[PDB]
């Protein structure tokens, strides 16, 4: 009956990213339903300080879109991923940044 | 100058974390202006030019119908419930309505509303029928229809009320609407199997429409080019990225086309 | 501003 519909997920950052420079780390899930889910920036598999959650919104096709972000200095060493657990998946799943 | 107004309501029978029972947000040409959910209970502004708002008694008075839709939607899913012959769990209740006003002067309105993420029954206002997606709907189609108040309700809000309002949000919001922020593009390449691939980003553009194209020797690589979808930045500015597998051989050939408002003449990148 | 009519189904 319900609608599942699994989410889409990009990592970007708000500028071009240059090491040792101060930035915003994006992540924007779109395409799920139904709209319980939880959205983790990491860095390096661990817990980001100071994550936004904008307001949920949805589409003409009723699915679901969220912005998190987060502040953030990216450097040559460090890996910034965005964690996506959501039941139209099989289990969490996990996007890359790339700078 | 074509502008829109639309407000989004959602309401889940069971709450998680990060969902309310009930959320309603109201959008200006697709930015966030005001949001109200079921744990704080309040309309609260989430966009700064709502400060220029005249009326004393806009906050309450939405603040109110605000809880009188939460009231009636925890209603509603306990209805659809029971219509559809459903078990308790979780359900979702959504609908989303509100104006637009074209270039010429011209309007549309829209009242649509979907339960389980499909959709249930939509408001044709110009007819002042509504359609319906179910059998089940077609039960609610039944009862707006015979009762008979309910389209022409919403019809005259939607081509009355709403573009009144619209009309006064697009004058406060007339510095935000209007900027132009150009877009910084960085293109990049990576070479795997002997197959370089190009990648072009352009971030923090407004508004939002953008065309980004990739173009060998400036000729469209529309079949080759994959592209995202226009993302948003954390500042009302957007994002979007072009990437293209190429020969490592034709590498000067490639030149990412970005088109947007804030560009007098599209700009040409390279590598 | 949002709609005063309700939507019961």
């Amino acid at each position: 009956g319900q609608a599942k519909a699994a989410p889409k997920v990009q990592v970007y950052s708000r500028h071009p990213a240059t090491a040792g420079t101060e930035n915003i780390l994006n992540c924007y899930v779109e395409g799920f339903h139904p709209p319980k889910i939880d959205i983790a920036l990491l860095k390096n598999g661990e817990p980001m300080k100071d994550v936004k959650y904008n307001d949920m919104s949805f589409g003409d096709d009723w699915t679901f879109q969220r912005l998190v972000y987060a502040p953030f200095t990216p450097t040559k060493s460090d890996v910034y991923t965005c964690r996506v657990d959501h039941e139209a998946f099989t289990e969490p799943q996990s996007f890359r940044w790339e700078p | 100058e074509p502008h829109s107004v639309r407000y989004f309501h959602t309401a889940v029978s069971e709450p998680s974390p990060g969902v309310p029972q009930f959320v309603s947000v109201g959008y200006l040409d697709g930015e966030a202006f005001v949001y109200y959910d079921s744990e704080t209970r309040r309309k609260e502004p989430r966009a700064d030019w709502t400060s220029a708002i005249d009326d004393q008694q806009y906050w309450e008075r939405n603040t109110r119908i605000s809880q009188n839709n939460e009231q009636i939607y925890r209603v509603n899913l306990e209805t659809l419930r029971e219509r559809y012959n459903q078990s308790r769990g979780s359900h979702t209740w959504q609908r989303m309505y509100g104006c637009d006003l074209l270039e010429d002067g011209s309007i549309r309105g829209f009242d649509q509303y979907g339960y389980e993420g499909r959709d249930f029954i939509a408001l044709d206002k110009d007819t002042r029928t509504f359609t319906a997606a179910d059998a089940g709907a077609q039960i609610t189609k039944r009862k707006w229809e015979e009762e008979g108040t309910f389209a022409e309700t919403m019809k005259f809000y939607l081509e009355n009320t709403c573009i009144e309002w619209l009309r006064k949000y697009v004058s406060y919001g007339k510095d935000v609407l209007e900027r132009r922020e150009r877009p910084e593009v960085r293109v990049s390449g990576m070479e795997a199997d002997k197959i370089l691939t190009l990648s072009c980003r352009a971030h923090g553009f407004y508004p939002r429409p953008i065309s980004i194209s990739w173009l060998k020797d400036g000729v469209v690589q529309e079949q080759e080019t994959q592209r995202g979808s226009t993302v948003p930045n954390s500042d009302g500015t957007y994002h979007i990225w072009a990437t293209i597998d190429v020969l490592p051989g034709d590498r000067d050939k490639y030149q990412c086309r970005v088109e947007h408002a804030s560009l007098p003449q599209p700009g040409l990148f390279s590598w | 501003a949002e709609a005063i009519i309700v939507a019961m189904v």
